[PDB]
């Protein structure tokens, strides 16, 4: 059967996906939060357009 | 007008005359799903609706009774998960559902998937159709007597023939109460929950018999009628 | 009849002396009325409500876009068949009470057009319902123009031909009065195509029966019970009932009953159908309860 | 990570009785309906019983029936079974799954080989020594 | 044998979760509380599409964000304009159950798939104005649930067999192979620069996979139930998935953990489709109550609610440029739906 | 008959012969 094959593999996959750097939480979340914070007044939902650019009328 | 929006205004129009066209045809046209075990006869059934005319994925068949086209969808290649896909067919006129009545230890695998289908949170409104095939097997096995089913299924034992049963003239009474054992052991399913929105139409199928598409023919057409019964709060 | 026993009976005029009554020497020189204003009030205020429920029926319906289908389409057509006979109804009153005017000739043929389409129409709404069964269901469904046709241009085409008769042959004024047996060729066709509903009501019954005891119980003599009452108002069913009856005398006690039936049961009969099929229908009450809840949750 | 470990089996002398537990961790056992499936030796998968989120609503099957008791705990967050007068046609691998989605009737893929959301299970054997 | 592989597997398993604690230190709660809420949202119905005669499966925005293609399971692939709301093209489709369609980013091919196992893909811009079936995939063994275009010449596909393959156009045949999902592939995601995607599957999984190389990289399993849909932050290092249990999860994949959860109450019904905004503060989900919620993607409170669906809505996109959303439900209407000031 | 109708018909017949019966009870009222 192929089960010991799989099972070779699944554990070759985890450790392959073991051995890598894991950035902290704070980080990713203060860097999504300045992404969000840059690009906020880019966004139409968050921010209405006015009639008059909004081609949507 | 501009000369642009013009033309675009009328190849609008061209669509929306041909989507006129393919809607006229499309709501002529019935769609029904085959579902079934593979031990099932349901190829059987396919073969002869194709015969008779009257990788891959799914199969579709196209057969005209009584001027009336249908189109019968089977399951060609997917796997053994049904809990996705099946929400594709929560329009479908009708879902012909092929049970064998032959295999008594599969019959319980059988059950549990008509509980399955019947209960779906998406297939409230959809009636199934019911086919008992193999009553020729089942005939036979009963009459061996090597098995029974009171093994399988207890209540059997305590089970009584219907009094509304019509049997075959020619037919064994211990073959016509195991019949009506097990298409009131799916009627109790199937009357366990609905509410009376979706309905159920057992019939026996021999899987020979060319009499199948003409009844789901009729089922279908009562079931349009029920229809438009609830269109009027009738029902 | 009419005003010419004195303008043909100058022959300032001695005894006629060949009648046994009025004796020959010398020389020639409450109840009703209180049950015709009975019957005139209540009709007119059954109407009345019949309207007001109807027309907020039709504006209920014509609201949400959803609701638009070749049912609903029929059920609108005859709610404005039930409000133009309404309509002229209350025209016909208002005209002939409180020779030959064209207003007279012009409103009495209004009421009975109207009157005409109305019938058709309840007519026309059994035979899609018995189509939808026999006919349509595995066939195609859509006859919505030539129902409508049935429904309009016939009426009109008989209207249009008593209408010729009528100026043809005797055109004494206003055409309220009956000459012959002209007004048959208005009783004759719209009586009988009542028949013909009240044939489909009895053939819904069967259909209404047979499913039932293929689906199982009282539970399902109830629910027939509760389809024949929803569907008595939509066939006309009451008018069976006293179409039988000929024309009556006034002081009569048949003729008295018979007017206080069809004046109350015809009056009402647009009042109970908005009511069936437009408040307690589940879909339009569905669609009412989004719609509310929409506007609740935006203000 | 949604998982189940099963506790209880081995050798059982027939007509005696079993105790099999399941505890279930990453996911409210609460919402769930919980099954039990069986995988005899050269065999397929097959659904024995079933219960509801509250327990009102408890079913067996044909071949078990008044055999076999589930019942579940949410407070301890646990699935029993109890198993009374065995034979040795139960001897077979125990699988404890879940209901697919949350506050729904329907079990669609339970009995399915591929099925992600059960546990490892458990041998039972039903021999007499 | 067996048991000490997976003895060695929980092991691994064990530490990862250590790690992932270890690097876990606050919650994204905890830090977004001192941000400025979004606040109530009110969005109105701009256009409606009507003239699909079945279910809308899916549908996908083109890249100049004016045309759109809208697949039904009536056979009928149908591309809308959303400014006029004219009918640009109606193609036949051979499989009436389609369950997925994709839009090139050049605008010259449409790709669509679903039960029949075969991607079919037309080309728009031919000599005569007339389209035709350009090619034609097989070689999944499931039903095809997502596509989505790469390049002129290349499309990824995903398919219920567990298993994800990209496609060559020119060849037809297959050249990248992923698997490891165990339970049915829904939809996947493509990052702005087309170098990894995430799929989720019908297991509580969602995985990334690098096109070009071919393997996985992280595995998320923070859902409870199968994940139904799933989209791509606009930065490309994140991604938020939506499941039957009525709750989405934000994933970082650097952080390798859950960011935020979105839950109420109220709401218990399963979720099919989800899509960012073109700043991604807002995720827009569709729900089984006929109706679609907007959550903060901070605050994981919910920002809006956009109903008027008859039926369950199936498939949610957002313009590039964010100008409007493209809702399709089950009752064979099309919304777009936008704000005013 | 036609509820509408008849009553419709009555009505007229009846004005139509109550107008000629109270000017023929006017006319011999003064006669007698």
């Amino acid at each position: 059967t192929a089960s010991i094959a799989q099972a070779r593999k699944l554990v070759e996959q985890l450790k392959m996906e073991a051995n890598i750097d894991r950035i902290k939480v704070s980080k990713a979340a203060a860097d999504l939060m300045a992404y969000c914070e840059a690009h906020a007044k880019e966004d139409p939902l968050l921010t209405p357009v006015p009639a008059s650019e909004n081609p949507f009328r | 007008l501009s000369a642009e929006d013009k033309a675009a205004v009328e190849r609008s129009k061209m669509i929306e005359k041909q989507l006129q066209k393919d809607k006229q045809v499309y709501r002529a046209t019935h769609r029904l799903l085959l579902l079934g075990a593979d031990n099932s006869g349901k190829s059987t059934i396919v073969k002869q609706m194709r015969i008779y005319h009257v990788t891959s994925g799914i199969f579709e068949t196209k057969f005209q009774v009584d001027k009336v086209n249908f189109h019968m969808f089977d399951v060609g290649a997917q796997r053994d998960e049904r809990r996705k896909w099946i929400q594709c067919f929560n329009d479908v006129t009708a879902i012909i559902f092929v049970v064998d009545s032959s295999d008594y230890n599969r019959l319980q695998e059988a059950l549990n998937d008509f509980k399955s289908i019947w209960n779906n949170r998406w297939l409230r409104t959809i009636s199934v159709i019911l086919f008992l095939n193999k009553q020729d097997l089942l005939a036979e096995k009963v009459l061996a007597g090597k098995s029974k089913i009171e093994d399988y299924f207890p209540e059997f034992a305590r089970y009584t023939t219907p009094e509304d049963a019509t049997p075959e003239p020619g037919e064994d009474p211990r073959v016509t109460r195991a019949k009506y054992f097990i298409r009131d052991e799916f009627l109790r399913i199937s009357t366990a929950s609905g509410d009376g929105r979706h309905y159920c139409y057992p019939h026996f199928t021999c899987s020979v018999d060319t009499e199948n598409a003409r009844r789901i023919f009729n089922d279908c057409r009562d079931i349009i009628q029920r229809m438009h019964l609830r269109q009027y709060e009738l029902l | 009849v009419m005003t010419k026993e004195e303008q043909i009976f100058l022959l300032a005029v001695p005894c006629p002396d060949y009648i046994y009554d009025f004796n020959h020497k010398g020389h020639a020189y409450t109840r009703e009325r209180e049950v015709f204003d009975r019957l005139g009030m209540i009709y007119t205020v059954g109407y009345s409500v019949s309207l007001a429920s109807l027309t907020v029926a039709v504006l209920i319906l014509a609201y949400f876009r959803r609701l638009h289908c070749t049912r609903n389409y029929i059920h609108m057509h005859l709610f404005l068949s039930f409000m133009l006979r309404a309509v002229s109804i209350f025209v016909k009153d208002a005209v002939l009470y409180s020779a030959g005017y064209a207003g007279c000739r012009v409103a009495v043929t209004f009421f009975l057009y109207f009157l005409a389409t109305n019938y058709y129409w309840i007519l026309v709404e059994g035979l899609y319902l018995h189509s939808l069964i026999f006919m349509a269901f595995f066939s195609e469904k859509k006859y919505l123009w030539g129902f409508t046709v049935f429904g309009w241009g016939l009426p009109a085409v008989f209207v249009a031909v008593w209408v010729s008769v009528r100026a043809t042959l005797a055109n004494t004024g206003c055409w309220d009065l009956s000459s012959g047996n002209k007004k048959w060729i208005i009783q004759v066709p719209i009586l009988a195509s009542i028949v013909l509903n009240f044939i489909l009501f009895i053939n819904i019954v069967r259909v209404l029966a047979t499913k039932l005891r293929e689906t199982n119980t009282r539970q399902q003599y109830r629910k027939l019970l509760k389809s024949t009452l929803v569907l008595m108002p939509l066939f006309g069913v009451h008018y069976i009932v006293f179409m039988a009856t000929p024309y009556t005398e006034v002081s009569g006690t048949l003729w008295q009953v018979q007017m206080h039936y069809e004046m109350l049961f015809n009056s009402f009969q647009g009042f109970f159908v908005a009511i069936i099929y437009c408040f307690c229908n589940g879909e339009v009450q569905a669609e009412i309860k989004k719609s509310w809840s929409r506007w609740t949750l935006a203000l | 990570q949604v998982q189940l470990q099963e506790s209880g089996g081995g050798l059982v002398q027939p007509g005696g009785s079993l105790r099999l537990s399941c505890a279930a961790s990453g996911f409210t056992f609460s919402n769930y309906k919980m099954n039990w499936v069986r995988q005899a030796p050269g065999k397929g998968l097959e659904w024995v019983s079933d219960i509801s989120q509250s327990g009102a609503s408890i079913s067996y099957t044909g071949s078990v029936k008044g055999r076999f008791t589930i019942s579940r705990d949410n407070a301890k967050n646990t699935l029993y079974l109890q198993m009374n007068s065995l034979k040795p046609e139960d001897t077979a691998v125990y699988y404890c799954a879940r209901c697919p989605a949350p506050f729904t009737r329907d079990c669609f893929d339970v009995t399915s080989t591929t099925y992600a959301y059960r546990g490892q299970g458990t041998q039972v054997t039903v021999s007499s020594h | 044998e067996l048991d000490q592989l997976r003895q060695e597997a929980e092991q691994l398993k064990n530490q990862i979760r250590d790690a992932r604690k270890a690097c876990a230190d606050a919650t994204l709660s905890q830090i977004t509380n001192n941000i400025d809420p979004v606040g109530r949202i009110q969005m109105r119905t701009r256009r409606t599409l009507r003239g699909h005669l079945a279910k809308i499966y899916a549908m996908h925005w083109g890249t100049d964000s004016r045309l759109l293609v809208s697949a039904s399971q009536d056979g009928k692939l149908i591309i809308w304009d959303s400014y006029t709301t004219n009918k640009v093209h109606a193609i036949p489709l051979r499989s009436s159950w389609v369950m997925t369609c994709a839009y090139a980013p050049s605008g010259n091919y449409v790709a669509c798939g679903g039960l029949d196992n075969i991607c079919s893909i037309y080309n728009l811009k031919t000599r005569e104005g007339n389209v035709r079936v350009s090619r034609e995939l097989a070689g999944h063994t499931g039903y095809l649930s997502c596509c989505r275009f790469l390049d002129d010449n290349q499309i990824v596909t995903s398919s219920g067999d567990t298993t994800c393959a990209l496609w060559d156009i020119e060849t037809g045949q297959q050249t990248t192979t992923f698997t490891g999902h165990t339970g049915d592939v829904m939809s996947l995601s493509l990052a702005p620069d087309t170098r990894l995607f995430v799929s989720g599957a019908c297991d509580a999984s969602a995985k990334l996979w690098d096109v070009r190389e071919g393997m996985c990289r992280q595995t998320f399993t923070g859902h409870e139930s199968d994940i139904n849909a799933i989209c791509f932050f606009p930065n490309g290092n994140a991604f938020a998935t939506g499941s039957d249990d009525a709750t989405c999860r934000l994933f970082d994949l650097r952080a390798d953990q859950e960011l935020m959860t979105y839950s109420h109450d109220n709401i218990i019904c399963g979720i099919t489709s989800v899509s960012f905004s073109k700043s991604g503060r807002l995720l827009l989900a569709g729900y089984d109550d006929f109706n679609c919620n907007v959550w903060d993607a901070l605050k994981a409170d919910r920002a809006g609610v956009l109903a008027g669906h008859d039926n369950r809505v199936s498939c949610l996109g957002v313009t590039d440029d964010g100008m409007a959303v493209a809702t399709g439900s089950w009752d064979s209407f099309l919304k777009i739906w936008n704000g005013s000031s | 008959a036609v509820a509408e109708i008849q009553l419709m018909h009555q009505r007229a017949k009846w004005i139509q012969d109550a107008r000629r019966r109270a000017f023929l009870h006017k006319l011999i009222a003064e006669i007698h």
